[PDB]
């Protein structure tokens, strides 16, 4: 029930344009549950980004990254993707991989896991 | 969600009674080197409660607070509530 | 250890009706035991019910009470729940909400504290 959640990638781009965020499991879970991201800006405390589960069945986004990044898992390589589009100033931020178990969700609270994060900045 | 709280949970040693730490070093957890930097084998002690009202009981937040009295002589601090005699076979109280 | 309990509901079920209660918690107790309900059939012995963990972690049932009772605690107020599902024409008993004042139950015998009796008489 201890994952060392791989993350790797990142570096600089414009702003306006879009990127992905990387969360790879190369530890030992709970169960097949969740995924999502948390963000935290600069004097700011952490904010909840997304939520998807193992399948890609339900998808939660976030009302300031709706329409624009688009999460979806993989059909065989078991990693979730939220492919970004039109980036906003809220969305740039230091990134933690989010890791949630249930399959019917009664509600969004409970949280499992954590990982390691991708260095992603956009700035001009 | 009150994050604020926090707990730790890759700890590598244990506690003493009544010994604390508030040292927040990248753990170490493994056989691959870090040199202070997360990664492989290794983990953040530090961990943020997820606390939120909308939550089970089990992981609400829960306030603790533990006393550890000393019951043994020298002076006190706390005893709720007298005049000495000074000949007379009489039950004494004196500071417990 | 001194602890006050708030047990409310009942009325008139009917033959496959069923009921959902409530039991509230108040004060000072040795440790956390564990809230339920020790019913005895009318002119019976007590018989434990249905018993749920003060963390939510352990749920028992009984073959009397199998299928058609569950107990569940208020998240919010703290209330613990008697609901069930199809509860039988039989149970026109009066319901103790008593209170084992232990963190594990090893028998149910022993019950430290107790609750207020739910008379609910079963007919049309």
């Amino acid at each position: 029930s201890a994952v060392q959640l791989q993350a790797s990638g990142g570096g600089f781009v414009q702003p306006g344009g879009s990127l992905r965020l990387s969360c790879a499991a190369s530890g030992w879970a709970e169960t097949f549950g969740h995924m999502g991201w948390f963000r935290q800006a600069p004097g700011k405390e952490r904010e909840f980004v997304s939520a998807i589960d193992w399948w890609d069945t339900v998808h939660y986004y976030a009302d300031s990254v709706k329409g624009r990044f688009t999460i979806s898992r993989d059909n065989s390589k078991n990693t979730v993707y939220l492919q970004m589009n039109s980036l906003r100033a809220e969305d740039t931020a230091t990134y933690y991989c989010a890791y949630w178990d249930m399959d019917y969700l009664q509600n969004s609270i409970p949280v499992d896991y954590w990982g390691q994060g991708t260095q992603v900045t956009v700035s001009s | 969600g009150n994050y604020n709280y926090r707990y730790r949970l890759f700890r590598k040693s244990n506690l003493k009674p009544f010994e604390r730490d508030i040292s927040t070093e990248i753990y170490q957890a493994g056989n691959k080197p870090c040199n202070g930097v997360a990664g492989v084998n290794c983990y953040f002690p530090l961990q943020s409660y997820g606390f939120r009202p909308t939550y089970g009981v089990g992981h609400q937040p829960y306030r603790v607070v533990v006393l550890s009295f000393e019951l043994l002589h020298a002076p006190a601090t706390v005893c709720g509530p007298t005049n000495l005699v000074k000949n007379k076979c009489v039950n004494f109280n004196f500071n417990g």
